[PDB]
């Protein structure tokens, strides 16, 4: 009725870790705000032409 | 101190000090009085673009 | 007669300043290409007033 | 090691980049001896043989 | 088999003035046409280098 | 020049030669073979924003 | 009626070769195939603007 377990997968020994998280996004502990998305770029150099 | 004269009396008769006369005739710009068009490279090594 | 010359500018950003930009106010691309033409057209008068 | 990270002497962290060692990045503004982190991807071949 | 070509952009100007052709699409006229050559002159050549 | 010249500051006796026509200022634009061999050290624009 | 002639021109000395082709393309002697047509790179210098 309560928890929502997500499992971990690398953890090194053992341990569970609980917390809190609220409906809205300041009552977390932790904030991860993105700046900028995942800008992909592509460029060439001309003297092999390949590209990277 | 100088002091100059420009006259452009019409058609091909234009007499003036100093005569500039920039050379932009064919190429292709945006607006008949850019005076040269710019220019992107983005260098392969880094990514960041480059204009000139 | 005459034969024409050249004139060359190259400023270059990167992708963080022009990311931050847009943030802080401005316009990233225009403005540089406000950059280059305030120059330029400015570096034209240090050929033409000082040829004279 | 398992053994420290259990006392809480030792901890697990990710981290991000520096934002000035991240923009120059190959040889932008004249730096030099800092290149990316680059992602490829081998393939390879197995074979097998009919018994009697 | 591979081929370069280096033109300058104030070529570019000069050649689609003055004259009256795109100075890039010579280029790809040349390389293209000058690489068919030589390999439509190889195959002659293997012709003569295999005879009896 | 500098000879005819007697004045002992440097600059007004500088200024005395531009009069003189015995020194030309060389603000002048490169010929257009300058920015082309491929080893072409292009004049670059800097900027910077401080806020008061 | 019975044998074919091309003429080449680039002929350092006066010959004639003489071979044969099967009506498949498997019987003819020297096998020429090509695998990637002609394809286009384009590109410019970082620093110098100069596309190649």
């Amino acid at each position: 009725g309560k928890y929502r377990v997500y499992i971990d997968q690398y953890a090194k020994q053992d341990y569970f870790t609980v917390g809190y998280k609220g409906p809205n996004e300041m009552d977390a502990g932790i904030y991860y705000a993105p700046y900028v998305a995942l800008t992909p770029l592509r460029g060439s150099d001309p003297k092999n032409f390949q590209p990277v | 101190v100088i002091v100059g004269v420009v006259e452009n009396i019409g058609e091909k008769e234009i007499v003036g000090s100093i005569f500039y006369a920039p050379y932009t005739e064919g190429l292709d710009l945006d607006d008949p009085e850019h005076v040269g068009a710019f220019k992107v490279v983005v260098d392969p090594e880094s990514l960041q673009p480059s204009i000139g | 007669q005459t034969a024409v010359k050249s004139r060359k500018l190259k400023t270059g950003i990167t992708v963080e300043l022009a990311q931050d930009l847009e943030a802080n106010g401005f316009d990233a691309p225009n403005f540089l290409e406000d950059l280059l033409a305030t120059e330029m057209a400015d570096e034209i008068n240090k050929d033409i007033l000082q040829s004279l | 090691i398992k053994k420290q990270m259990e006392a809480g002497a030792l901890v697990e962290i990710a981290e991000g980049m520096a934002t000035s060692i991240a923009e120059l990045q190959e040889g932008f503004n004249g730096s030099t001896d800092n290149p990316w982190n680059e992602m490829g991807f081998r393939i390879d071949k197995q074979v097998i043989e009919a018994k009697s | 088999r591979q081929l370069k070509a280096a033109y300058s952009i104030e070529l570019a100007q000069d050649l689609r003035a003055v004259h009256g052709m795109d100075a890039d699409a010579e280029l790809s006229g040349i390389l293209a046409t000058e690489i068919m050559l030589e390999i439509n002159r190889e195959v002659v050549d293997w012709i003569n280098y295999s005879a009896q | 020049p500098f000879a005819t010249i007697e004045e002992s500051d440097l600059e007004l006796a500088l200024q005395i030669a531009i009069v003189l026509l015995k020194v030309r200022l060389f603000s002048d634009a490169a010929s257009t073979s300058k920015f082309e061999s491929s080893d072409s050290e292009i004049a670059d624009a800097r900027f910077q924003i401080n806020k008061w």
